[PDB]
């Protein structure tokens, strides 16, 4: 492709951490920083970062790549501490590029506001859905704040990967909500195994809870 | 007798970084210093904020001239104008200037955080006719390509 | 690729009927052609829509409204026939005006792909939540194509006041899910009231299908 006119200059998304990442301990959370729109005259990106506008020096500075528009996508990835993060601590990501007048900042914290506890509840499939030869498990859960959440669904100690997951949905009273659908086959669920739904957020004990569904 | 007067260049006091400023003498002192060249007019290719402060000239046949004041700035976009106080009728000539004269497109001057004037191309916004009603604070905006950019305020102040 | 940007002039954004309204017989579903950024120094705006191609009139264009940036806006609506929409007509609004190098053309029509019927299914609370001040009624509605589509819960003949739907999710077969929750009083369920989640879509008969859901 023909080089774009790029007039702009490069532009920055700052992205967080997965919500897993801040919650188990045994995880590396890690804010990045992203610049697109980088020409190939001017590829060169300066970054800073800062936390509570103290600078830090531990990001890591990825090879730029090539973009099939004829662009560079260059990046920075600093990993943050999980409880700076769960304490609303503010990260900061300063680009500086020769194609701008001046350096570039995005900041990126958690959501505020009081944090609050999801509550989990596990639905088995409707009775018409037992005619076919896969069912759904549903996994609802609501009532949480902030929206960073994280599900997973799991049988006798083993991962149940068939699963998918609604975005957050704003209820009305503020608090966010979602669903997970685990699709198995029947035979499974008839056969009286437990199948357990796995949630992850900030405002729950350990950072964890769980609920299982099995016939009843 | 004869004192001197510093006349700029384009006239813009306000100027942005990589601007082409020209300052006329009617010797010269940049922040009560000197220069590499005691020519007729002292010329800026490419400002950098250093450039900015103060600024007086003479010459063999005249005094010391006041105190012209260059300020060089820093962004996309810059509100330009002779002044900022001006009295009932009189004409007001703003200018949204870009970095590098970057082409800009959509472009609002804005008064007290309302739209005021609309272009699809960058023009200046010519008020031919003061009023009271033209004080508050002004800036302007626009697209340069697809990033949506925006200058600082300044305010204006109409005196009767 | 070949993307050298239209830069200074009026835009168009040109928006597809509501779901609901291609579905039911009693709407009237309309395509939206919506003109920003026009000057007051050339505010004058031409619009030409197309069928398939086929110019037609009868839209009904509006009169420009002044934007607080102190832009006119301009709005042009074409009603549209319910089952020329369904059938995957094209709708062109084509837009003309003096600061415009040349006019600018946009086209929408339905999500392409072969419609699948949505599955429904009601779940009561779970036992845990029996335990709240409030209850959730679920609607699983899953297998659906395309996206399109409208969900709500009614009690007795009319709406209930209190549900969220969530955004449409691609399952991995290809074909849409979403849920819908319902809350009430706790009261309301346990006396035996029945409630009803509504679903309206392409590829069910009469476009429409509900399953209820009581204690
Ligand atoms: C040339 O080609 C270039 C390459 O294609 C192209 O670059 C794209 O430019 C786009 C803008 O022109 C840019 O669009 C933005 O996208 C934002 C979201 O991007 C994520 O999701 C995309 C798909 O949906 C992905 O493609 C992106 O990669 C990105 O994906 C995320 O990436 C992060 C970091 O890797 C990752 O998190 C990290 O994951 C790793 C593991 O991988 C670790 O776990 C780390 O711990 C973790 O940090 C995410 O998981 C990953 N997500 C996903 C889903 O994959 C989007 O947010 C932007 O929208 C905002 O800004 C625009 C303004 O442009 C607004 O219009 C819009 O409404 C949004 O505004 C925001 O709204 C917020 C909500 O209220 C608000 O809070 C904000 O304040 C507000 N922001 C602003 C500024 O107003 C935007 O759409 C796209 O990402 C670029 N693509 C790539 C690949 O970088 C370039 O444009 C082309 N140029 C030309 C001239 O043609
Ligand atoms: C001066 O002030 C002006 C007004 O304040 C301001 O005008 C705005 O300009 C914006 C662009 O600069 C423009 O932004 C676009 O917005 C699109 C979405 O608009 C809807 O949603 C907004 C909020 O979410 C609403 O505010 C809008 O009004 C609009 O709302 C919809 O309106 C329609 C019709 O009215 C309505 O449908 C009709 O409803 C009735 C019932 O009432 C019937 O049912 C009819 O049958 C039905 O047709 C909807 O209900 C209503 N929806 C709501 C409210 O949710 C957005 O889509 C645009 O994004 C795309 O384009 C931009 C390029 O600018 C891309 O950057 C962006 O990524 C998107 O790109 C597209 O992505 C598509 C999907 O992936 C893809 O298909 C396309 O290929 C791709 N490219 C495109 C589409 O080109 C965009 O954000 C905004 O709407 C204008 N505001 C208004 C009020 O009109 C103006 O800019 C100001 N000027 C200056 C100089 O400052
Ligand atoms: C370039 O960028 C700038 C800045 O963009 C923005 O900032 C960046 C960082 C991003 O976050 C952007 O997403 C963000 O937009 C762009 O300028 C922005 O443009 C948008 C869209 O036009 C504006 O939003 C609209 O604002 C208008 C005007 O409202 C002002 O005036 C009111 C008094 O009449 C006042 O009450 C408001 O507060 C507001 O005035 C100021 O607003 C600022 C907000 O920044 C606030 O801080 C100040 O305190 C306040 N005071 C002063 C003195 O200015 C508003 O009318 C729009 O609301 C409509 O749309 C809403 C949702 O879309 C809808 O809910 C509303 O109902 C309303 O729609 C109509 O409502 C009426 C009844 O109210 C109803 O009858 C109609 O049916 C209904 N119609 C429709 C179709 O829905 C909207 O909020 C931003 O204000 C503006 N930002 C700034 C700082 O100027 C710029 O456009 C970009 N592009 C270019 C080329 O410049
Ligand atoms: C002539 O005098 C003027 C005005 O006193 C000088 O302008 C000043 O220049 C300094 C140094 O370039 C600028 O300092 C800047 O400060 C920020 C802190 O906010 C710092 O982060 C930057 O790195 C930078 O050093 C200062 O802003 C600027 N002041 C004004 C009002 O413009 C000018 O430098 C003098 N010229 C010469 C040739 O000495």
């Amino acid at each position: 492709c023909p080089a774009p006119e790029l007039l702009g200059g490069p532009s920055v998304f700052l992205f967080p951490p997965k919500p897993k990442d801040t919650l188990m301990i045994s995880r590396t959370p890690e804010v990045t920083c992203v610049v697109v729109d980088v020409s190939h005259e001017d590829p060169e990106v300066k970054f800073n970062w800062y936390v509570d506008g103290v600078e830090v020096h531990n990001a890591k500075t990825k090879p730029r790549e090539e973009q099939y528009n004829s662009t560079y996508r260059v990046v920075s990835v600093l990993t943050v501490l999980h409880q700076d993060w769960l304490n609303g601590k503010e990260y900061k990501c300063k680009v500086s590029n020769k194609a701008l007048p001046a350096p570039i900042e995005k900041t990126i914290s958690k959501a505020k506001g009081q944090p609050r506890e999801p509550q989990v509840y596990t639905l088995p499939p409707s009775r018409d859905e037992l005619t076919k030869n896969q069912v759904s498990l549903t996994c609802l859960v609501k009532g949480f704040y902030p929206s960073d959440i994280a599900v997973e669904w799991e049988s006798n100690g083993q991962p149940e990967n068939n699963y998918k997951t609604t975005p957050p949905v704003l209820d009305s009273d503020g608090s966010f909500f979602l669903y997970s659908k685990l699709t198995v086959d029947k035979s499974r669920w008839q056969q009286g195994n437990v199948f357990s739904c796995s949630v992850m957020h900030e405002a729950l004990h350990n950072h964890y809870t769980q609920k299982s569904l099995s016939l009843s | 007798l004869p004192k001197a007067v510093v006349f700029l260049e384009p006239q813009w006091y306000r100027v942005l970084e990589k601007d082409s400023v020209t300052l006329k003498c009617q010797q010269w002192f940049h922040n009560e210093s000197l220069i590499s060249s005691q020519a007729s007019s002292y010329f800026i290719d490419a400002a950098t904020v250093d450039d900015s402060g103060e600024y007086r000239c003479q010459t063999q046949l005249s005094t010391l001239s006041d105190p012209v004041q260059l300020e060089v700035h820093i962004g996309w976009l810059l509100l330009q104008a002779p002044r900022w106080v001006f009295k009932e009728e009189d004409p007001i000539h703003l200018r949204c200037h870009s970095w590098k004269n970057t082409a800009l497109h959509k472009v609002t001057y804005l008064q007290n955080g309302k739209g005021r004037k609309y272009f699809h191309h960058n023009s200046d916004f010519y008020i031919p006719k003061a009023t009271l009603k033209d004080s508050g604070s002004y800036f302007c905006r626009g697209l340069v390509g697809s990033k949506n950019v925006s200058s600082e305020t300044v305010q204006i102040t109409i005196t009767q």
